[PDB]
């Protein structure tokens, strides 16, 4: 299965060639800065699902303390 | 052997079980009707909550002021009068 960074890499490949061909120029014109995006887009990645996980949890946190402050009302 | 006494369990192998396609699917129903009734429980929660000013970040001005009220220009005229003695 993808592991969030054959996906990340992936992206950050897509985005160098990307930004390379809006500039009319070969697609791999300078390939370090090709793997420079290919780990910059997989540490990105990683972060983000880090983030996404720890920001789900403060989310539960939220939504639990919200519940119970207007379950008050009733008792 | 021959081809067909081969291909028969090989398209057995490759079907999955039921038994465990039944089993997920009435589980499946139940979280999903659960977390359904759990949604529709939360958009009915108002925006501004009950307590609101009740809260202890939305008073911020209960437990600062006590300790400003000795400062020159927040004092009752008779405060300085009898401190004296
Ligand atoms: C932009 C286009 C997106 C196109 C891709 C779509 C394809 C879908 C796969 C997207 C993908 C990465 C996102 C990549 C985004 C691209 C980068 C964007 C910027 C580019 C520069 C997220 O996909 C999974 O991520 C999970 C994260 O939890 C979520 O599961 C929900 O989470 C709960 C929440 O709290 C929910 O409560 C709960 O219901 C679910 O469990 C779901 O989002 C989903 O299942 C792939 O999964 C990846 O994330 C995790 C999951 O394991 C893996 O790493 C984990 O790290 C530890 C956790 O810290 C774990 O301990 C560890 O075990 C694990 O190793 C990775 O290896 C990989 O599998
Ligand atoms: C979202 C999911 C999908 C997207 C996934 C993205 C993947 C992660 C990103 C991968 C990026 C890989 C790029 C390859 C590395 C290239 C690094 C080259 C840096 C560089 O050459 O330095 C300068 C280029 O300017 C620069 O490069 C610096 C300016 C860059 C602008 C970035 C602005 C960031 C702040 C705003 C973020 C967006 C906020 C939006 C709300 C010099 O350039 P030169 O030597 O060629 O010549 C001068 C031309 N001036």
């Amino acid at each position: 299965p993808i592991s969030a960074t054959m996906v990340g890499a992936l992206l950050g490949l897509g985005t160098q060639m990307y930004s390379n061909a809006l500039r009319k120029l070969p697609y791999m014109r300078h390939p370090w800065e090709h793997v420079v995006g290919m780990g910059l887009g997989a540490v990105f990645a990683n972060q983000l699902v880090k983030w996404d996980v720890k920001l789900k949890e403060d989310l539960d946190v939220m939504l639990a303390k919200a519940r119970a402050a207007n379950e008050r009302r009733y008792f | 052997g021959f081809i067909m006494e081969f291909a028969e369990n090989l398209v057995l192998r490759l079907m999955e079980n039921p038994e465990e396609r039944d089993r997920k699917a009435r589980e499946h129903i139940y979280e999903m009707h659960e977390r359904c009734k759990k949604i529709k429980e939360m958009w009915a929660l108002p925006i501004r909550p009950y307590g609101f000013w009740t809260f202890e970040r939305h008073n911020a001005q209960l437990r600062w002021d006590p300790q400003i009220s000795q400062v020159a220009g927040r004092r009752d005229p008779y405060d300085d009068l009898l401190e004296d003695n």
